[PDB]
Order: structure tokens, then C-alpha cells, then sequence
């Protein structure tokens, strides 16, 4: 009945409740700050929000079946686990992400989707995928050069829906740096609203001045703000693939080094050109055929018995 | 006043082309010096997060460079798929369980009073439950606490079979270990944790019976975690 | 009188000098050039900064820069004799005896301003003298990145002189200070080099996308070495850093009481600072074998041969058990000697305080020794277990002791049998 | 029709927006993804120059690390400023030419085969114009040869002086030796490269006289890399 | 002093900020020179490690 944490159900469970937690973090803002998109899809997220419902109820049992190592035993007691589960910061989160808050409707209104906001507190779990993921992938620079992407994409789209909440707030129409009109024969399609507040978005988080400029003092602030989010964005991005490309380049960087360090000796102490071509030669069937590490030190990292 | 000053401020120091033109010559000397500002904050900021995010994930990219070296020697090695798989798990319970970092290396830098202290904390009732060692000196028992050598082993590892030469004292500190026969099942005596064994063969004895020689197999039943005195 | 290249501490500042100058002439030249600055009211002022340059570097060519010592298999040169024709014959007078030669007009200086081996000699001074001499690499990409801006702006204002002040949408006038007008144009460009709708010609297009390529170099080599002094300067806070969490977590881990956890964290700060280094033997074992010794020996080398015991004995005895040393330092009120212990070991005061902790009940002090004192060399000629402590020797504050432990010195003793049988001798 | 769109292309994809902006609600995310791909874009040559910078500079980077770590000791371990001046040129003579790294580090990713070839090579002539090893098998002198160690000096480091222990044969390959009196003023023979003393003390002969003592003072007037068997 | 950082220089250009606020930034002045004396005070009362003794003079 308990599943080791280390195999392969809690893996893709991991992955099925990843599912729902990003569904939240990515369409809650953006239905909620729109209202054509609550209005015209109302039953498809009636069911969607009713499976994500089932699926964090579904999580909070699996965590309670979840179980841990004790002596180097993983325990496989009921109580032992529901005891471990209700200890730690992650049971009050996920209580707090899991009452139901849709009572609420009845008292708001239907046009109010904010109310499912306490439901973006699980995006731990998510993480906890985004970390086990790259301990089993094949390439990991690959997987999070795409979990970097996914990010940015997400708060792009956070933006975007910031910046129409706010032009909503203040009027459309109302000055030159607003949303232009709900009015126009192609502005008021929830489309062009959509697409047009991504792109805005983009280019504001991204070098600054291009959109029309600011005319009140909010908004003046807003972009600012904006800048400031967009700076911390890119340096973290550019770190990110720095540190990427240098991992990957240091194992050919270090053998480079090594290579050096030989060929300064062989040039300091006189030595024939033969052996220089002999150990060169060397080298490269070092390189070529993946011999390029030595078996001693590989094997000091393993434990003695392993060994 | 303000807040239309900062916004002219965040775009004199990112741009040059999103303001009007500085018509007067004093202004050109702003908007220039601002630019080259500018740059060099955003350069050193740049800097900054990078130099932090490398620092962030660098166990993470040791113990990569370390599976990887393995994984490469067993490869030009032909190691059956048996023992391949046995040290992928090991690994990942390494690193699942933070236990990258060995004690060894983690305590090599202070004082011998400071590591008696810790090592004297962490074992020394568990040596004054030993037989031989139990009315000795307290000096002596100090010496002797310093001297551990933790292994760890994994489900299943036989930690000593019957006939091998036992030059080793183990103490288990959290773990279960078992007598088993020589098929491997019938379950003789379970030994948990703050017992010992080989405590009579890590010292010679004049005319002893089982001379330096193991007596019986004895394995883990998962994780061990003990340490050993030679 | 023969110099020395390195160290002098004139040389430096007189290449301080000369590095000025070539600056001056390499910054003004393209500004004499374009600018009409070289106005009949500041002509003379130019041209007598122009003698003294020509000068000065007449002074890199001969005299001071006549005498230098070099090495040569090991032996430094400092005669003042072969190194007047080593130099001629060098590289150094290759790059000069052209960039002197006579010959205000833009290919009139030009071949006269080719010093840049001069300017990397100075670089390479600064980074061995200087301490903080990773930000000077960045000040020296900016420096260039500045004079990339300088030249990219004075060829702009040759291009509007050469096309005329009012004739393309491009050009601009002189009614204010040029210089900097033409230095916002080459910036605003180094950016804004684009525009669909505004075709120029087959030659200002096509170019644009290398200049922005120029700019990016630029700003990535900024970031770059951004980057490689954070990390230079942030080294060895991260390395202390991640040693004290480790350990932290290590003793989290095992449950260490509180009090013990503090002792080991004030160990952890207090040997951070006044050290540096969490440890001396890893920095010992990268030096050269002949430089701890005459570490050792210039350490703590007369504390030992004053002592009593080893007295008569060679000097390779003593040298090794100076390079047997290891340094400790102990906690105030850390009871370094106990009474009835073994005490093998054999300490030396460097830098604190120890007081003996005697008296009629304990507790009392009798007699604190200071910096250059030693105890318990008595203990190093013993057998195993014969040396029980007299006393209680307790550190009065933060000292730092040198222990020689008797096994070192059995081992060391093993390789000299006539100093054995002195100290067995005294012994008996 | 090409070169109009690469120049849009090459406009919209360094993030200028110097191009109409989109009107028909499929050109909006087209310039999106376009933004997208030239923000990685440009991450892409940020970071590889400066893992390239980082790389070409990193020599340097631990030769000052090493420099700051040793004046740091000398100056909290309160040595003589005579010291610290011959330490200080002893380390800026070994960066200018390039010996900073020690042999014996440096050879040790060879395999044992080209090690010893390579030794054979740099110093086997001189090991055979030594007078003991003259008449001497070849075999013998591979391993002799193999177990020459690496000896750095600096001016006025003396070598043997005398009635020393004596246990050790000097073979100078590079620099010049000197043989001074007790008091190290006046000088009787300057040896030069490939020279040697201590070739009759190791072999310690019955009934030497004045056996395993140093019998001269002999002290580096240049740097002098030489090396010793013992 | 982060206060004498980022509000010093926002009263000597927006004369407007000084003008009406008056009374407050004559308060805060005030104190911010309490307890710049105050940290003479602290300076002269703290102590310094001699062979690690940690003198009390």
C-alpha cells in the first residue's frame, strides 16, 4: 500500500498532480482578469476546476500514503505516516489551498474567480517534479533551458493579465497608454485583447519605452515597476545560461588544462619532437575514445564495498 | 514631479532613443554620462546574479560530474546491468537523503579538543557499552572515539561472511543488521542498533580459537549506517 | 646603478608617466585631427604638452629605460654592462627607434603611437603590486570600451566636415561643443542603427548589424568580467561559508548539544578572521619545499633553539620539527593541560596568554606565561604512558599554541641516532 | 524581396523595434515568439563569451589566489619584510617563466610509460656522466632516473653548509651553485649546470673518513633547479 | 543614515516636499543627530580583542 518515494508511481504522480497546479497558476489571473473568458467557458471550468479539486484531494492522500525510511526501513505504518504528514508546513499549506472557498460564488457573484486563489500554495509539489525530473532525464540542460522558458512564458502571461486589469480599472479609451477600446470591431474579441496584452507585456518587460507612454502617475509607476521585474528577469536568465554552458564546456576545458600543463613541460625541459607527437597522439585516443579520466580517482568516490 | 523624474531616470539610464533629443549641450553631457552609468551598473548587477546562480547549483553539478565519471568507467569496463543498476540507487540515495558530503571531510578542519567534543557526543555511550572497553580510562576511551570510520551500506550487503578475516570492530549506529546462514534465509538474531560484533577478534589473544576468522555471515536488511574501529 | 624592473617603486611611477602620455597622444590625435580645437590660442599650449611627450618618450628609449636587470639560467643581471646590448637587441627597442623617428595631422602621429607593450608592462606592475586588482581588468575594458566611443565619434565628425554642416538628414553643425555631440551620435548609434522604412544606402545598412555585433562583444566581455571578479572577491566567503553550514548540518544531524554547537561556531568565526584560511597545512603543502622551511624558520625558530632540552643537537633536527609543527588555537578557558592526562605533546605560546591553574583547592593561579614560553617538553623524551600531567594549564583567552606531538618526534628521531642518544642520555 | 526581409529579420530579432508594429492579431505573437528567440539569442552569446573569458583566464585566477593566500600568512604570522620580499620575487620569477606548477603535479596524468620515457629523455645523459654511475647497468639507471626529484632554490639559500646528516646527491641542471666558507663571503669553486657533490655520501662506505657530514658550504647564487637522489 | 541617503536629496530639489513637510523633517532631523551623538557614545563604549581578552577598560 506504501509507496517508496524513490520509485516510479510517485514519479508520475508527481507528474499528474504537477498537471492540475499549473492549470491553476496559469489560468486563474488570466479568467479572472478578463471576464470574457469566464463568461463564454463557464462549464469548461466548472469541470476543470471540479478535477483539480479531486486531484489535490487525491495528492493529500498520496502524501499520507507517501512513507518514509526509519533505521534504513521504510516505515509502513498507517498512523506513523498520517503523524508525519500532519508535522510539517506542507500540511497547513496544502489545508489551506484544499477548503472550499466556492461558497463564495453565491456571495460575489459568478464573475469572481479570484476566490480560487488560495489554490496557488501547491506549487511546491510542482517544483518537487521540476527537481526529481532532472534527476532522471537523459540531457538536463535541455530540460531546464525548458523549465527556464516555461517560467518566463508564465510571467509574461501574469503580466499581461496585470496590465489589463489595471487598463480595465482605469478605462478603456481613456488615454493613449491604455487598452485601446472594448468598442472596435476587432478589440472587443477576447482575442485581440489576449494577444495584443502579451505583446505588450513582452515588449515591456523587455527594453522599455517602446509601448505608448504613460499618461498618469499609475501608470508611470507601473512601468517602472515593470523595468525593474524585466532587469531581474534577464540577468537571471543570462546566469542561468551561463552557468549551463559552463558546465557542460568544463570536463574539455579542465583535459584542455591538463594538455597545456604537459606541452609548457615539454617545451621548458628540451625533449624530441617524437615524444611530442607521442604523447599528443596520446591524448587524442584519450579524447576520441571517452579514456579521457583516471580509474583511480573514478573509483575513490564510490564506498568501499560498492568498490 | 517625482514620479515622472524616475520614470525619465529608468529611461535615460536603459535608453538613448526613447527620449527627446537633449537640445541643450549641458543635457547631451547628462544623457552620455547617464548611458555609460547605466551600463555599468546593469553590468555589475548582471555580474551578480550570475556569480549566484553558478554558486547555487554546484553540489548538484559535482555530483552530476561524479555519476557521469562512473557511469563512463563501467561503461568501458562491460559491468553487467546487475551492478549498473545497484550504483544508480546508491547514488540516488545519496542524493535524495543528503548525504553527499562525507564526515571525514566535513570535520577535517577543527581542533582536535572541538572534534573530541562532537565525536565524544555523538559516540560515547555506545563504546562504554563495550565489554572490553567499559572500565578504562577516560582518556583512553577518547582516544578510541576519535578513531571511528563510518560505512554505510545498502539492503542486502553482506558486511562479513563466514570464514573471511575479521581485522575490524563495528559498532551500528542507526541501522538493522541480521545473522543469516550461509543460504542467505532462517533468520538466526536481528541486531539493531547500538550493538557490536568482532569485539573479541579486534585484539590478539594468545592461543585464540577462531583466530582473525569470521564466524558468521551476517548482512544488512536495509540501510546500516555503523561505524568501524580497525 | 642597475634598477630593478619590479619593485623599484620608481620605475612603476615613471611608467605611470609614460602610459599618460601615450594615452594623451593616442586620445588627441584623432580629436586634432577632426576637431578644429588646434586654434591659434591654444596651439601653443598643445605643442609644448607635444615636447614634453616627445620627451618623455625619448625616456623610454634610453636612460632610465637603458637600465633593467633581467635573469638569465637563474642569475640575475645587475651589473650595468650586457644589458646595454641585450636591450638593443631585444624586442622591446624593436617596437621603438619608429615610434620616435620624426615625421597634428592624423598619419603624422599615427605610426609615432605603437608603445602598447609598454602600457601591458605597466598592467602587469599594478596587478603584482595592486591588491585589488581584479577591478582594474574591468576599468581597462571600459577604458576601451570609452575610446571605441571616442574613435566610432571622431570619425563621424571627419564624415559630416567631409559631407558639410547642413547637407544630409545625418550631419550636425558646430554651434556648441562638438566632441560631445558626435560622442552622443556614436552612442545613439552603437543601438540605433536600424529602421525599415528608412533605406539610407547599400553601404550604412549593411554595416549596422556589425556595429550592433561590436556593441554585444563589448557588453558580453562587460558582463563577463562582471562576473569573474564577483566570483574572485566572493571565493573565499562562499568557500567559509559552505564549510560552516556543512558542519552545521553535520551536527543537526547528530543532534550536538547547544553549548558544544557554540564552541565549534565561535572556533568558525574567530579562525575566519585574524586567518583568512579555515587551515595552514593546505597552503603549506602548495609552497615549495624550501619555502616553509625558511617559513619555519623564520617563524618560530628561536623560541625552539633557546629551549633547554634540545640543546646541542643539529640544525636538520630542530628544521624538521619546525616543519612538524601544527598550529591550534584554544577557546578562553580551555583547560589545554589537565592534571593526571598523558600530556605527550610539547607546546609553544605564538600569540596569548596561559596561566597554570594551581593553589591550595585548584582554581588559583600560580604562574601565566606569554607569548614565546614553552611547557611540556619534559613529555617528548618519555615512554608510553609515563608522563602523567602535574597540573591544570587553562588558556587564559583566544591563544595560539604550536603542538609537537612525541609521535612526530619518534618518527623524526628515527633518522637521526646521534641526537637519540643525547636526548635518551638526558632522559636517563 | 530578400534583402527587405532579412533586414526585418535581423532588425526584429535583435529587439530594436524599429519595425510597423503588428495590426491583424497574428503578427502580435509572431513578434512575440520573435522577441522570445532573441532574448535566448542574445543569453546564448552573453554566456559563452563569458564561459570563454572564464576559461582563458583561470591560470592567473589561482596563481593569485595562491599569492593573496601567502602574503596573507606572512603578514598575520608577523615575518620578516627581508622574507617577504624574497618570497614575493621568488613567486613573480616562477609566474614569468612559467614553472609554477610542480613537476611532479604536472606529469602525474601521464601514463607510467611516457612518464618514464620522458624521463629517460630529459635526464639520463646527465646521469651517466656521473663518476660513480659510469660503469653501470642501464636497467639500474631507468629506476635512478625515475627517482630524481625536483629541487627549487633562490639566491643565497644555501644547500648543504656543513656537518649536516648528508644523505642526498645534487645534480644541477639549471642555475649556478656556489662553494663559500663558513662565513658565506668568499668564494673557492662556482659549479655550473650538470655538476654534482653528493655522490660518495649516500654510498656510505666502511671506514670513510668524515663519513655522512657535508664538508663545504654550498650556496645558490642564482635559482638553480636542481635535482636530488636520495 | 539611510534616511540622510534617500531624503536629503529629495528636499534639496523638490523644494515642494520641504515645504510641506516641514514639521516632520524637523523632527527626524533632530533625532537622526540624537542618535548620530549616541553613536560616539556606542564607538567609545565598545571593546577590542588583545590576545583574545577582550579588555573592558
Amino acid at each position: 500500500v506504501v509507496i517508496d518515494p524513490s520509485g516510479n508511481t510517485y514519479y508520475n504522480w508527481l507528474f499528474c498532480i504537477t498537471l492540475p497546479v499549473m492549470y491553476n497558476w496559469t489560468m486563474i489571473i488570466a479568467r479572472a482578469c478578463f471576464d470574457e473568458l469566464q463568461s463564454d467557458y463557464l462549464e469548461y471550468w466548472l469541470a476543470f476546476d471540479y478535477l483539480s479539486d479531486v486531484v489535490y484531494l487525491l495528492d493529500m492522500f498520496v502524501r499520507t500514503r507517501t512513507g518514509y525510511l526509519e533505521q534504513g526501513l521504510l516505515v509502513k505504518e498507517e498512523r506513523k505516516l498520517i503523524d508525519k504528514y500532519k508535522s510539517t508546513f506542507q500540511f497547513k499549506l496544502d489545508v489551506l489551498s484544499v477548503i472550499p472557498t466556492d461558497l463564495l460564488y453565491i456571495k460575489f457573484g459568478w464573475n469572481y474567480p479570484e476566490i480560487r486563489l488560495n489554490r496557488l500554495l501547491r506549487i511546491s509539489r510542482m517544483f518537487e517534479f521540476f527537481q526529481r525530473t532532472e534527476t532522471r532525464t537523459n540531457y538536463p540542460n535541455i530540460f531546464r533551458i525548458s523549465n527556464l522558458v516555461m517560467y518566463i512564458i508564465i510571467i509574461i502571461h501574469w503580466n499581461a493579465c496585470v496590465y489589463f486589469s489595471i487598463s480595465k480599472a482605469i478605462g478603456f479609451g481613456n488615454d493613449t497608454w491604455v487598452y485601446p477600446d472594448v468598442n472596435d470591431p476587432d478589440f472587443g474579441r477576447l482575442a485581440r485583447k489576449y494577444v495584443y496584452s502579451l505583446y505588450w507585456s513582452t515588449l515591456t518587460l523587455t527594453t522599455i519605452g517602446e509601448t505608448p507612454p504613460p499618461v498618469r502617475d499609475s501608470e508611470y509607476f507601473f512601468v517602472v515597476a515593470d523595468f525593474l521585474i524585466g532587469v531581474l528577469i534577464f540577468a537571471t536568465i543570462v546566469g542561468n545560461i551561463g552557468s549551463m554552458i559552463s558546465n557542460m564546456n568544463a570536463a574539455r576545458a579542465e583535459f584542455q588544462a591538463r594538455i597545456d600543463a604537459i606541452k609548457q613541460y615539454m617545451h621548458f625541459r628540451n625533449v624530441s619532437k617524437d615524444m611530442e607527437k607521442r604523447v599528443i597522439k596520446w591524448f587524442d585516443y584519450l579524447w576520441t575514445n571517452k579514456k579521457t579520466v583516471d580509474e583511480r580517482e573514478v573509483l575513490k568516490y564510490l564506498p568501499d564495498k560498492l568498490r | 514631479k517625482y514620479v515622472y523624474s524616475l520614470y525619465w531616470s529608468t529611461l535615460t539610464l536603459t535608453t538613448i532613443g526613447e527620449t527627446p533629443p537633449p537640445v541643450r549641450d549641458s543635457e547631451y553631457f547628462f544623457v552620455v554620462a547617464d548611458f555609460l552609468i547605466g551600463v555599468l551598473i546593469f553590468a555589475t548587477i548582471v555580474g551578480n546574479i550570475g556569480s549566484m546562480i553558478s554558486n547555487m547549483n554546484a553540489a548538484r553539478a559535482e555530483f552530476q560530474a561524479r555519476i557521469d565519471a562512473i557511469k563512463q568507467y563501467m561503461h568501458f569496463r562491460n559491468v553487467s546491468k546487475d551492478m549498473e543498476k545497484r550504483v544508480i540507487k546508491w547514488f540516488d540515495y545519496l542524493w535524495t537523503n543528503k548525504k553527499t558530503v562525507d564526515e571525514r571531510e566535513v570535520l577535517k578542519y577543527l581542533p582536535d579538543k572541538l572534534r573530541a567534543e562532537i565525536a565524544i557526543n555523538v559516540h560515547l555511550d555506545t563504546l562504554k557499552k563495550v565489554r572490553i572497553f567499559a572500565d578504562c580510562e577516560a582518556g583512553l576511551l577518547v582516544e578510541l572515539v576519535l578513531k571511528l570510520q563510518p560505512q554505510v551500506y545498502s539492503p542486502g550487503d553482506y558486511i562479513c561472511k563466514k570464514g573471511d578475516i575479521g581485522r575490524e570492530m563495528y559498532i551500528i549506529k542507526e541501522g538493522k543488521l541480521a545473522v543469516v546462514a550461509d543460504d542467505g534465509i532462517t533468520q538466526f538474531v536481528v541486531l539493531s542498533d547500538g550493538s557490536y560484533f568482532g569485539e573479541i577478534s579486534i585484539l590478539n589473544i594468545k592461543g585464540s580459537k577462531a583466530g582473525n576468522r569470521r564466524t558468521a555471515n551476517i548482512k544488512s536488511i536495509g540501510y546500516s549506517d555503523l561505524f568501524c574501529l580497525s | 646603478q642597475s634598477i630593478d624592473p619590479l619593485t623599484n617603486l620608481m620605475y612603476i611611477l615613471w611608467l605611470f608617466f609614460v602610459v599618460l602620455a601615450w594615452n594623451w597622444n593616442c586620445w588627441l590625435i584623432p580629436v586634432r585631427w577632426a576637431f578644429p580645437y588646434q586654434t591659434p590660442d591654444n596651439i601653443h599650449l598643445w605643442l609644448l604638452m607635444d615636447y614634453l611627450c616627445d620627451l618623455i618618450y625619448l625616456l623610454d628609449i634610453t636612460v632610465f629605460q637603458m637600465r633593467l636587470q633581467f635573469v638569465r639560467g637563474g642569475d640575475i643581471i645587475t651589473d650595468k654592462k650586457e644589458m646595454r646590448n641585450n636591450y638593443v637587441k631585444s624586442q622591446r627597442f624593436k617596437m621603438d627607434m619608429l615610434c620616435l623617428l620624426p615625421l597634428v595631422n592624423p598619419l603624422l602621429r599615427l605610426p609615432r603611437c605603437l608603445k602598447y607593450m609598454a602600457f601591458f608592462e605597466f598592467n602587469n606592475r599594478l596587478e603584482s603590486i595592486l591588491s585589488k586588482a581584479y577591478v582594474y581588468r574591468v576599468i581597462r575594458t571600459t577604458a576601451y570600451l570609452l575610446y571605441s566611443l571616442h574613435l566610432n565619434s571622431c570619425l563621424y565628425y571627419w564624415a559630416s566636415a567631409y559631407e558639410g554642416l547642413g547637407s544630409t538628414h545625418w550631419v550636425y553643425d558646430g554651434v556648441g561643443n562638438s566632441y560631445i555631440r558626435c560622442y552622443y551620435w556614436a552612442v545613439k548609434t552603437l543601438i540605433t542603427i536600424g529602421g525599415l522604412p528608412d533605406p539610407r544606402t547599400l553601404f550604412e545598412i549593411v554595416f549596422q548589424g556589425l556595429n550592433y555585433f561590436t556593441g554585444v562583444f563589448a557588453f558580453s566581455v562587460m558582463i563577463g568580467q562582471m562576473r569573474d571578479v564577483v566570483g574572485a572577491a566572493t571565493a573565499g566567503q562562499t568557500y567559509y561559508r559552505s564549510c560552516m553550514d556543512s558542519t552545521v548540518k553535520y551536527m543537526n544531524f547528530y543532534k550536538i548539544p547547544r553549548s558544544v554547537q557554540n564552541r565549534v561556531k565561535t572556533w568558525y568565526e574567530y579562525t575566519w578572521h585574524s586567518q583568512g584560511m579555515l587551515d595552514e597545512s593546505e597552503l603549506m603543502v602548495q609552497l615549495p619545499d624550501k619555502m616553509r622551511l625558511d617559513l619555519a624558520i623564520d617563524v618560530n625558530y628561536s623560541i625552539v633553539s633557546k629551549v633547554a632540552l634540545f640543546q646541542g643537537c643539529d640544525r636538520q633536527m630542530i628544521f624538521d620539527m619546525l616543519k612538524r609543527l601544527r598550529s591550534v588555537v584554544y577557546l578562553p578557558n580551555d583547560y589545554v593541560c589537565k592534571k593526571g592526562e598523558i600530556g605527550r605533546e610539547m607546546y609553544i605560546i605564538q600569540a596569548g596568554q596561559v596561566q597554570v591553574l594551581g593553589g591550595p583547592d585548584g582554581k588559583s593561579v600560580l604562574v601565566t606565561l606569554k607569548a614565546g614560553s614553552v611547557f611540556g617538553e619534559i613529555s617528548l623524551l618519555a615512554v608510553g604512558g609515563g608522563n602523567r600531567r602535574t597540573a591544570n594549564v587553562v588558556a587564559h583567552g583566544f591563544t595560539n599554541l604550536f603542538i609537537l606531538d612525541k609521535k612526530d618526534l619518534n618518527e623524526i628521531l628515527v633518522h637521526y641516532p646521534e641526537s637519540q642518544k643525547l636526548l635518551r642520555k638526558k632522559a636517563r
